[PDB]
């Protein structure tokens, strides 16, 4: 299964195909300042910026270079009250992104703050 | 398509001058030298010389030095390119068919030639 | 640059494999002059072929020698065949058939 | 057992957009990045690399850059579309051929569209063709192109330009003194930018160039193909001194609202032919070294003759160049004169209507320069052409990519591939 | 030895100079849209894209931020049958890249797939 | 405290707010090649280049994805002779950057070289 091939597969099965998705997130060598050269340059810069934004978030959460990364943040129940079985055996990732849409932002905040805490702790342990 | 339309057969006398035209059309004439050759009656081909279409620089062997004159003339936007071959000290030896060909790479591949022009002295 | 091409006259029959030896030490080309129609390029460089030329014509390099192996010789090959390395052209062999 | 290494010294042949670096100019040198005051050159040891100066992409890229800079410098300047009209031309006041200057009068448009002014200008004979009435002329370019006056304030002086590759790429300078031009070159080095390559446009002679260190150097793509020019590089320069002895004052004629046309007026002094001089005792024995190095390729028993240009356009029958802002075309028939078994005054003719880069539709009018122009240049090479017991070597040129192959022959862009995968006895 | 100084040095010795190569892989502040400004912008974007491509491959192999990184992929013998002594004491890196040229691509595939495997295993161990 | 809010706070207190600074270091989708589109593109590329330069230095020092990262380099006393108490309880980061200005460059060199050493050692331990 190629790019996005596991879109309709269950959430657990798509976790074995994260690499084939993370890979595609990023004369001809001259820019030419034409209708198409401008579009190509915009495409290249947009791809770079999106990839760096995602990797920046992963880096500040401590999940840098990790396709799957556990974190110390507990799951506050108010985000969603559903047991793991149907999440990881029935549903697809798109449906899950539909449900967790609104809460996502504050979740990110929690994650990064926790990372900073642990960093200081390690500097206190050494 | 690529075409090197030559002029009609001309007759001259020993001492007079002859002009052979090679109106070229159908391609970028600039990137490909134009070579002139000479087929004597019942003999092999003889190299008269090449003309650069971009600069107009001619190049002839020692036999045709001070004798042959390769010239060109481009119309507006270089679309047509008339290549002229002039001879001055003409003799009975120089009765032959003058072909114009297009060198098309470093290998000297003359994939296209002219119809021919029978100069009879 | 020095060239040689032998033989000068060569008669063959239909459906025959006929080779024209031609030794040179430069980028060689093969032509087909039909006695009053200007030459036509068949094989450029030692072995490469030209568009509009069937596979009846083919070339082979061996050290310095070139062949122009014309297999399945047809009636439309009655022409004169000569070599060319840059500015040096030798008289062509007159294929008789 | 696989082990990944990042930062490995590996490179692959590649092509990229090299930018410029440098220390009112046509080649926009103000826009260049400030070059390193002390360039860092890292001599690579034990490494042999296969170069090819005749398939160098740097040369084609530089040709494109020079043409683009010439175009952009001409973009905001005056358009001399009005100047294409019938001109009543007499001879300049002189006793004396010397029809080389023509005093031409014409009805030019004024600032007001409903008025006209009777003005005059001295035009070189190469810049005017005769129509029909025997005194009626026109500019040479009216029936083939549109002419754009070069801005008087932008200079044509070649300022050195250092071609630097982006990060993640490198340039490989071949330090081997005896470089035939192609093939393997030991003693390679890495550089961040090329040396200062002056964009000097010329034909039949490379001026203000870099010299060979060991011997005169002969470089041709094929020494058997006549169509290939022979780039000769001199180990010692031959100094060439020009003078345009005419004073040639300028004069502004307002051709429209906010548009001026700088035309030659009266000459203050004597009407003298322009020229450039080359020392005879140096140019001889320079041709001596050249014939030695040519006999190396052509055998010892050949007779290496040097004839003058066979023909063609003015740009390639003569040593063309830009000196002091004026465009000279020197005969150089006396230079290329010997069989080879006190100064050499080469008379030069100036033009003002210049069609650079072999184009049509983009002619330009170099404004007249005031004062007296002088060259002091250094001939560091030639662009010869062999004639297809004896071998004749006439001059050549016209294609400016051969003028910058003589500079960008050492260099070779490569792409640094830092990833490597090797076997070692380690596991995760 | 500066940039690429160990190009002709042996493979082992060049491994101590990976940093001096990894470093150079990446008014004046205005773009100017000229002949040279376009070239400078193209240069900058090309450098960024090449650096990010290399770092992306390293990240998905689990070798992120590692100048030398062992991996669980075994060396399939068909790639090259040569003992380590001449590889690491005689040859240079350029020659090695010459030999391993064709196989490299599938090697990359193996590496990243292995990384994904180990990631799941760690999430099963926690 | 938002972006740069701890600029005047002491050096120790600003170490708990590194995340809120590291975050901001990085129709509308068309470039338009105008006076403002050029400026926007220059802004985007400059932001990307600066972020990648900082992350590259962190990566080659072994501090990749670490907001606080100890290193094996000893503190050579000639850089600055001041005890930690006033550094981490009285001064602000700006004053410290004022004092360590000249030495910083060679410090960077030491750090990266040390990282390379340890890398080889790990490949010798496995
Ligand atoms: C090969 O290189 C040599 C130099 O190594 C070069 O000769 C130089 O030509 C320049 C042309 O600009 C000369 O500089 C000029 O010299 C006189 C005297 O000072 C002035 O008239 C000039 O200044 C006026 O004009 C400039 C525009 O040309 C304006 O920018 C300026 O504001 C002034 O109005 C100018 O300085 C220089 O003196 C010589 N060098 C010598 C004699 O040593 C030669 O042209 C090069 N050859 C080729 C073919 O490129
Ligand atoms: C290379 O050198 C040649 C001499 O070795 C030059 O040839 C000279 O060219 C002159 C100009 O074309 C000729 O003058 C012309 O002669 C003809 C024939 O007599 C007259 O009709 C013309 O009126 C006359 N030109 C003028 C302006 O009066 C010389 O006769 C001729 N010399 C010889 C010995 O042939 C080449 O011109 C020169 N080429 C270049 C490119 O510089
Ligand atoms: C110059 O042209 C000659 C003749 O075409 C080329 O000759 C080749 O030379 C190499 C080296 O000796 C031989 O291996 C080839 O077989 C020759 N080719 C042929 C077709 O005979 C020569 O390479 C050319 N020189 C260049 C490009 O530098
Ligand atoms: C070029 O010709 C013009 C006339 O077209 C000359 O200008 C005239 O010069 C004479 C003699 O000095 C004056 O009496 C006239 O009044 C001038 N007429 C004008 C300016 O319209 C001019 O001198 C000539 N220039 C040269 C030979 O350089
Ligand atoms: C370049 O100079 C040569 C001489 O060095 C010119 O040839 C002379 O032409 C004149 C007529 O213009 C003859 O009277 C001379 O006899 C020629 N001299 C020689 C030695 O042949 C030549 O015309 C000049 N080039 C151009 C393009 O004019
Ligand atoms: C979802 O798609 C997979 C293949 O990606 C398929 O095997 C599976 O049967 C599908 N799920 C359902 C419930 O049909
Ligand atoms: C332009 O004018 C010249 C000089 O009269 C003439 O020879 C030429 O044929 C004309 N056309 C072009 C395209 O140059
Ligand atoms: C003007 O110059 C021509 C050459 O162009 C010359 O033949 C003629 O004699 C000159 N006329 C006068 C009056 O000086
Ligand atoms: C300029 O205009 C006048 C109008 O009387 C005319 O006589 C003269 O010939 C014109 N000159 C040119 C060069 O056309
Ligand atoms: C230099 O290049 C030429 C190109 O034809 C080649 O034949 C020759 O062997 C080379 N010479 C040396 C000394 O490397
Ligand atoms: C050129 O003429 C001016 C006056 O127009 C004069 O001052 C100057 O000295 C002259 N230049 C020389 C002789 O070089
Ligand atoms: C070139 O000009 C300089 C000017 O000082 C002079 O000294 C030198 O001798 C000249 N060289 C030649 C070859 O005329
Ligand atoms: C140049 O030097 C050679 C060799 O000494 C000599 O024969 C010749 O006469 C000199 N002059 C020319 C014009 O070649
Ligand atoms: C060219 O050479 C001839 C001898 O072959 C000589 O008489 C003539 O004057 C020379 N021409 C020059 C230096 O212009
Ligand atoms: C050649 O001329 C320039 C001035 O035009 C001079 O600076 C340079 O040093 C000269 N070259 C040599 C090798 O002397
Ligand atoms: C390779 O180059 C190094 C320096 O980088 C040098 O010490 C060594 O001797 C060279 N290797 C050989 C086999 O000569
Ligand atoms: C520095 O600012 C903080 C708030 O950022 C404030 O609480 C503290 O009192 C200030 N320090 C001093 C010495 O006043």
């Amino acid at each position: 299964l190629g790019f996005l091939g596991a879109a309709g597969s269950t959430m657990g099965a798509a976790s074995m195909t994260l690499t084939v998705q993370a890979r595609n997130l990023l004369q001809q060598h001259l820019l030419k300042l034409t209708v198409w050269g401008i579009k190509q340059l915009q495409a290249r810069v947009l791809a770079v910026e999106r990839y760096l934004r995602d990797q920046q978030l992963l880096g500040i959460w401590g999940c840098s270079g990790k396709l799957i990364c556990c974190t110390n943040v507990p799951w506050n129940s108010s985000w969603s009250n559903r047991n793991l079985s149907e999440i990881w055996d029935n549903m697809t990732w798109l449906q899950w992104d539909k449900e967790i849409s609104n809460y996502t932002q504050i979740i990110y905040g929690l994650l990064e703050e926790s990372q900073n805490q642990q960093e200081k702790n390690e500097q206190d342990l050494l | 398509q690529v075409q090197l339309l030559q002029s009609g057969a001309a007759v001259t006398k020993p001492g007079a001058s002859v002009r052979v035209s090679c109106e070229a059309s159908g391609y970028n004439i600039r990137d490909y030298f134009i070579h002139w050759w000479r087929q004597a009656p019942g003999q092999g081909l003889q190299w008269v010389g090449w003309i650069n279409p971009k600069t107009g620089q001619p190049n002839n062997p020692r036999q045709f030095q001070g004798r042959v004159s390769l010239t060109r003339h481009a119309s507006w936007d270089f679309d047509t390119y008339s290549f002229y071959m002039d001879l001055k000290a003409l003799r009975s030896d120089d009765t032959a068919v003058y072909f114009c060909a297009r060198q098309r790479s470093d290998y000297w591949d003359f994939d296209v030639w002219g119809s021919g022009t029978q100069v009879t002295v | 640059i020095q060239m040689t091409q032998s033989p000068s006259s060569l008669s063959a029959s239909v459906g025959d494999t006929v080779t024209i030896t031609c030794q040179a030490n430069g980028y060689l080309n093969w032509y087909q002059q039909r006695r009053g129609k200007a030459p036509k390029l068949l094989i450029y460089d030692g072995s490469k072929l030209e568009r509009g030329v069937p596979s009846r014509f083919s070339g082979r390099r061996w050290g310095q020698e070139y062949n122009l192996t014309i297999n399945n010789l047809q009636p439309e090959d009655i022409a004169t065949y000569f070599c060319q390395v840059y500015e040096f052209v030798v008289p062509g062999t007159r294929l008789d058939l | 057992w696989v082990t990944v290494y990042y930062g490995v010294p590996v490179w692959k042949d590649a092509e990229t957009t090299l930018f410029c670096a440098s220390d009112h100019n046509v080649w926009a040198t103000h826009a260049c990045v400030p070059t390193d005051p002390n360039p860092q050159e890292i001599h690579l040891e034990n490494v042999t690399e296969e170069f090819n100066m005749w398939k160098n992409n740097m040369v084609e890229q530089m040709h494109t850059d020079i043409i683009s800079l010439w175009d952009q410098s001409l973009k905001p300047c005056v358009k001399l579309t009005p100047l294409c009209v019938t001109l009543q031309c007499t001879n300049v006041t002189n006793n004396i051929m010397r029809g080389e200057l023509k005093n031409c009068s014409f009805n030019m448009t004024t600032e007001l569209r409903d008025k006209k002014q009777k003005v005059y200008s001295l035009f070189y004979r190469l810049d005017v063709v005769q129509i029909n009435s025997n005194k009626e002329y026109r500019l040479i370019n009216c029936n083939t192109s549109a002419i754009t006056q070069a801005c008087p304030k932008v200079s044509f002086e070649p300022i050195p330009i250092h071609y630097c590759a982006p990060a993640g790429f490198a340039i490989l300078k071949c330090k081997d003194k005896k470089f035939n031009g192609t093939g393997p070159c030991p003693s390679v080095s890495t550089v961040q930018c090329t040396h200062g390559i002056k964009p000097v446009v010329s034909t039949q002679l490379l001026l203000n160039g870099s010299l060979a260190e060991e011997e005169v150097m002969i470089r041709s793509e094929n020494i058997t193909n006549n169509a290939k020019n022979i780039l000769v590089q001199f180990n010692t320069p031959v100094q060439i001194n020009c003078t345009r002895p005419n004073n040639n004052t300028r004069k502004s004629i307002r051709i429209g609202p906010g548009q001026a046309f700088y035309a030659t007026g009266d000459i203050i002094g004597d009407i003298r032919q322009a020229h450039c001089n080359v020392s005879k005792a140096t140019w001889n024995e320079t041709l001596g070294k050249v014939v030695k190095q040519l006999r190396k390729h052509f055998g010892n028993n050949t007779i290496i003759r040097f004839a003058n240009s066979s023909g063609g356009d003015l740009e390639v029958t003569t040593h063309s160049f830009n000196c002091g802002g004026e465009f000279f075309y020197c005969n150089t028939s006396g230079l290329f004169n010997s069989t080879w078994i006190d100064s050499i005054t080469l008379p030069c003719r100036i033009k003002q209507i210049i069609n650079m880069w072999q184009r049509i539709g983009q002619a330009m009018y170099a404004p007249p320069i005031q004062g007296v122009i002088r060259c002091v240049s250094n001939i560091t090479g030639l662009i010869l052409t062999r004639d297809g017991t004896t071998e004749t070597f006439r001059p050549g040129g016209g294609d400016m990519r051969d003028n910058w192959r003589s500079e960008l022959y050492k260099y070779k862009v490569v792409k640094i591939e830092p990833l490597g995968v090797a076997p070692t006895r380690c596991k995760r």
